[PDB]
């Protein structure tokens, strides 16, 4: 399903209706947009209620099982020192959790921004990966030691 | 009494929630920080305090002997020796309300300085202010940090 | 609409219908605003196809020296939000950065008093070179107040007060009227 | 910096370092109080808890609201420094920060 | 006409069409008829229609058409920290805006503290001069650089 | 009259209807009982339509009549405190509240709480002043100086 | 709901009649917690009269156990809140002690996994020992701390481990695994 609310108001039949038969969510937000992320894409507003399961082992990459659900709560957690600028500063903040930072940046800025780029299934789980280097491996607690003590 | 139309609002007076009840979501434990750590430098306050609170009379009466009397007489020569007076460095902070300066005097005076020969007690005697300005020093940041994270906590808190 | 209800028949009813939507507040034009419209709530998507004809006729990078722009007149809100969750009070050095920024940029950048003499029409170079003006002070705004420059006194920059008469001036006055500030900019400022 | 306390725990002031010159009996010490921040060009000038270190206000009643060089209290006479240790932890915490 | 609303209610069906219908418009305040502000009157929306176009060059005096326009986004900037100041502290505020809220209730307290008053065209413009000048031509990107001086 | 308001919000006419027709309003604000106060009746709406009349002296106890609104104005602007307790600090007022205070707990299920307990009209007022035992003669001002002096 | 609401008509209406209710809580479970049944926010009327039954077959000292074990909410409700970003810090001792069982009662106790075997199936006279196992540490755990030993200490005893598993424990030697483990406390903290 794909549509636009009156005002984006999801207290509207148009939103209410499908979040209810619909099985999952993904939404389009003007401040991701007007940054110039492309696709503009919040987080946790969007997901797919039943791909939680049909990934993973045997299906899309083994480690996706838990890269699935790292990303996701690793992410998010940046989104903290984000606006949060204007109260201490850049480097008034500590080491570990600023370092949730430039994360969140690099991550808008070209990991959602994809425009019409085209990344293959296996292109696309990569770079995942590739920004969770950030952190030392061993601060993620949310996949296993073991899948990022290799890809990583 | 009299306050606002009915339609239209609903969508705007709903971003309220958002903007308000978000910003302080976090808002509350984000102070929080300062002042947990804080204490860490407030413990330590007494550290020098009580440490050399104690040895701070330690030659004040220690040279009560043969410069007790003789101490007008032992100061006057050697006393201001050389007492710059804000040679001290200070720093400027920032915390709610604005941004409040603190400073340390840290500077080579009191250490052995004042000259005028004398006899025995005066060199121990002398070094004693040591404690009290080498010292006094610990609080005049850490002891003002104390009021600085007073108000914050209040004020955020409120 | 009646009550200016946003959402009255006639508002969604001519939605999703015609792209580049735009909003009319109460206070905007009432107070110093002109045109009276909504800042965010007025988006526009033809703008994506509409840059072919600007490259050309502006600059070949002038969807760049435009989009990057909007980027901070939407995401200024940023702070904008916090603002009205404690205001300048607990303000750091990016902070007033934009705020003002996009501050004058609607007082003199955004409003255009359509009832003056030239000003009630601006062209390309006309509305390209402004566009720039403040970015500049805004790229040694950047070094200034990150090397340790206090806004304050950056606040008071007397050409920053000429910034803001270049929306008066017209076409023919404006190509070189601008230029002679493009270097006052640097040099009152770095110096600072 | 020029601070004052007790004449006879202040004589060393003057000795080393700074210049104390205060009285034991002069529990007023308003008479310089003011007079000191009349000029008030040094760093933080303080004093002894037996006169006016408890209530600041004498600072405050006096400069009217302005940064001035703030007072900080002791005693004089020392004996256990592990009673109103703990407290003033307690008082400046309390009425904010640590409540109970 | 003079059309009553239950209270203040600016969308009621009444001004609703009114307001186009009617070129231009005028409010009224009750929170300055009820603290003494008389006649307390108010036009916080209001700004007629044609009124821009018609007086200051000729009949008027030169210095007006700018004037209005000057005095009125002039003004908001003011009053509105009338809020964001009951909110953070008291004084809590830079040392400039400090002045736009320090003349609101100059303004409005004087301005609207019209009696019996036969105001003429003049000693009106006047007062206007007298209020403006607590802030030198800084914040006045209104009106021009030898008018705004011209009555200061 | 004894029955539930929907949620809890006496905006609705099933209680408001209820105001008028019925003589007085009494309630229990789900607050005491949620929390340990049985019978968990507030004194916030409660108050009778023919309470006055037949009650004070000859009827009951003569200080019942002066006591009656001794009391509200006690507990209210006692609890009002704590209120801008929590938003400035537990210390952050003077004797003019330090006393009001204890009015609230004291009123608390300390008084409105006592289970099944058997109170009577004798029991209950003999006591009902060992609450103002705290406050001073010159602090209230509801009873006179003769009944204040009666069993305090 | 599928929207997670607390007031709306299918809600607020049933609350208008039922007996037991058994909110869930939508963080509690986020955490992964299971079950995540918020109870703060539940409740059941029939308990009341339940209650008689209770200790008449089961055990005549059961439901003093269960309504006594509750203090943890009432002492815990308002002890959270404050102390939730604080925490164990400007506390006396027996401050923690408070929110120290919770967590057993919490991360032991309540949760009860009901996807595992073990934990999974249950009879009343099975979890009423697990409540207990965590009673009777807890008469003398504050009694030692207020008597004179560690905080931090007394929470470092794999004695109060094998408390995390009795839940997990099998019905049937819950009450073998009950005579050791309990009495195993009573000399599992004498040693200071």
């Amino acid at each position: 399903p794909i549509l636009s609310m009156p005002d984006d108001d999801r207290t509207h039949p148009i939103p209410d209706l499908t979040g209810y038969i619909t099985e999952g969510q993904i939404q389009l937000s003007r401040e991701l947009h007007r940054k110039g992320i492309y696709p503009p894409i919040d987080p946790l507003p969007s997901l797919s209620r039943l791909m939680n399961n049909g990934v993973g082992k045997g299906k899309t990459r083994e480690d996706h099982k838990q890269v699935s659900d790292q990303l996701y709560s690793a992410y998010a957690n940046g989104v903290d020192i984000r606006k949060l600028v204007a109260i201490i500063g850049e480097d008034a903040l500590t080491e570990n959790d600023r370092r949730y930072l430039q994360f969140a940046d690099a991550f808008e800025r070209f990991f959602i921004n994809q425009g019409q780029q085209n990344r293959s299934i296996e292109e696309s789980l990569q770079i995942a990966w590739a920004l969770l280097s950030m952190l030392p491996q061993g601060e993620l607690k949310r996949i296993s030691k073991d899948h990022i003590g290799k890809y990583y | 009494s009299q306050v606002s139309p009915t339609r239209m609002n609903l969508l705007q007076r709903r971003g309220q929630l958002r903007l308000a009840q978000k910003g302080v979501d976090l808002l509350k434990k984000k102070r929080d920080a300062l002042v947990a750590e804080f204490f860490g430098l407030v413990r330590e306050a007494m550290e020098a305090r009580k440490a050399l609170d104690q040895a701070a009379k330690e030659a004040y009466a220690a040279l009560l002997l043969a410069q007790a009397f003789d101490g007008p007489e032992v100061v006057a020569g050697a006393a201001l020796g050389v007492p710059p007076l804000e040679g001290v460095e200070a720093e400027v902070e920032n915390v709610w309300g604005s941004k409040v300066p603190r400073l340390k005097a840290t500077f080579p005076d009191g250490a052995l300085l004042s000259p005028v020969g004398t006899p025995a007690y005066t060199l121990e005697a002398s070094r004693a202010f040591r404690r009290y300005a080498e010292a006094l020093i610990r609080v005049a940041n850490t002891e003002t940090r104390l009021k600085k994270i007073g108000e914050e906590i209040k004020k955020t808190t409120r | 609409p009646p009550g200016g209800d946003m959402s009255e028949p006639v508002t969604q009813s001519t939605l999703r219908i015609v792209g580049a939507f735009w909003r009319l507040d109460a206070s905007l034009a009432f107070r110093r605003h002109f045109p009276a419209i909504n800042w965010n709530g007025s988006y526009s998507l033809f703008t994506s196809a509409l840059d072919p004809w600007y490259r050309e006729n502006v600059a070949e990078d002038y969807p760049e020296l435009r989009d990057a722009i909007s980027e901070l007149l939407q995401r200024e809100a940023g702070l904008q939000e916090i603002v009205q969750l404690v205001g300048p009070d607990a303000l750091q050095d990016a902070e007033r950065l934009v705020i003002e920024v996009g501050r004058i940029i609607r007082e003199d950048f955004l409003q255009q008093n359509a009832y003056h003499e030239v000003d009630a029409y601006c062209s390309m170079k006309k509305a390209y070179g402004i566009m720039k003006m403040i970015l500049a002070f805004y790229k040694e705004a950047e070094a200034a107040i990150k090397r340790g420059v206090s806004i304050d006194e950056i606040l008071q920059l007397p050409v920053l007060e000429r910034i803001g008469r270049a929306r008066y001036v017209s076409e023919e006055e404006f190509p070189a009227y601008f230029e002679e500030a493009m270097k006052e900019i640097q040099g009152a400022f770095k110096a600072l | 910096m020029a601070v004052i306390a007790d004449p006879e725990t202040a004589q060393g002031f003057r000795l080393a370092g700074l210049e104390g010159y205060g009285a034991s009996s002069a529990e007023e010490a308003q008479s310089l109080l003011e007079t000191l921040v009349e000029r008030g060009g040094y760093a933080l000038v303080a004093v002894d808890e037996a006169l006016l270190p408890d209530p600041e206000r004498a600072v405050e009643r006096l400069m009217r609201g302005r940064d001035l060089p703030v007072l900080l209290p002791i005693a004089g006479l020392k004996e256990a420094f592990q009673g109103h240790d703990v407290e003033g932890y307690m008082r400046e915490l309390v009425r904010k920060t640590i409540g109970f």
